[PDB]
């Protein structure tokens, strides 16, 4: 067992949560999609994500 | 978004006349339309669901056809309930949208416009605010056109028209219009007149009083 120096998530980081949704649609026909604002957001990438 | 237009915006029918209402859609609305009857001073009731299948506690005589783009909505008999707005509503799109509207007025009562002219009050002189207000009474058009000339020349933007809902007796709107001016302007202007044109009168009839 020994301890190494590297980029990683600080505990207990809940994060970003994200979620794909299936878009509005008829019985039989698919309608208007349904997405959520995260285009709007905009994050730093300073040594990137995990 | 789905855009929905109604063919009448306004028509003019007889009690136990048959109505047919037309409602256009841009874009395939397969069965989802819902009919709306709005009266002034009430919220609008439900008529028809899909355009197709009659809403509980609401007449036989209302009636949902058509399909896809285009649905019609027809009333075998005029009733005084039924000269109320109607709306067609597309429920196919997220965001439903309600048609321009129907207008019905009943034509059980006739009238012939009558024109009046009233100077204002000396109440109003020692003001400083002087309104000219025409009156327009019975009279059987739904729109009657009201045009304001002073001393020769047409004034436009310093009046308003008020009009009362149908008396219902005669089923004839009451119009009255105001004429606002500057006191400097209403002073030298001497002549005040009110022209009112009615396709229905044969000659639009000029009332007018002198400044004084």
């Amino acid at each position: 067992t020994i301890t190494y120096q590297g980029l990683f998530p600080y505990q207990g980081d809940h994060g970003d949560m994200y979620v794909y949704s299936a878009g509005h649609a008829t019985g039989t026909t698919p309608q208007k999609l349904f997405v959520a604002n995260y285009s709007q957001d905009v994050k730093q990438f300073a040594n990137g994500f995990v | 978004d789905i855009v929905m237009t109604q063919t009448p915006s306004s028509l003019s029918a007889s009690v136990g006349d048959r109505v047919t209402i037309t409602c256009r859609a841009s874009e395939d609305i397969t069965s989802y339309l819902n009919w709306y009857q709005l009266k002034p001073g009430k919220a609008p009731m439900f008529l028809i669901y899909a355009a197709s299948s009659l809403q509980s506690g609401v007449p036989s005589r209302f009636s949902g056809s058509g399909s896809g783009t285009d649905f019609t909505l027809t009333i075998s008999s005029l009733q005084p309930e039924d000269f109320a707005t109607y709306y067609c509503q597309q429920s196919y799109s997220t965001p439903p949208t309600f048609g321009g509207g129907t207008k019905v007025e009943i034509k059980r009562t006739v009238a012939a416009p009558s024109v009046f002219i009233f100077p204002p009050s000396d109440e109003q002189l020692k003001s400083g605010t002087a309104s000219v207000v025409c009156l327009l009474n019975n009279f059987y058009p739904r729109e009657a056109k009201v045009q304001w000339k002073v001393d020769n020349a047409l004034q436009s933007g310093n009046s308003q028209e008020s009009v009362t809902e149908q008396d219902s007796k005669d089923s004839t709107y009451s119009l009255s219009s105001t004429l606002t001016l500057s006191k400097a302007d209403y002073e030298k202007h001497k002549v005040y007149a009110c022209e009112v044109t009615h396709q229905g009168l044969s000659s639009p009839v000029t009332k007018s009083f002198n400044r004084g």
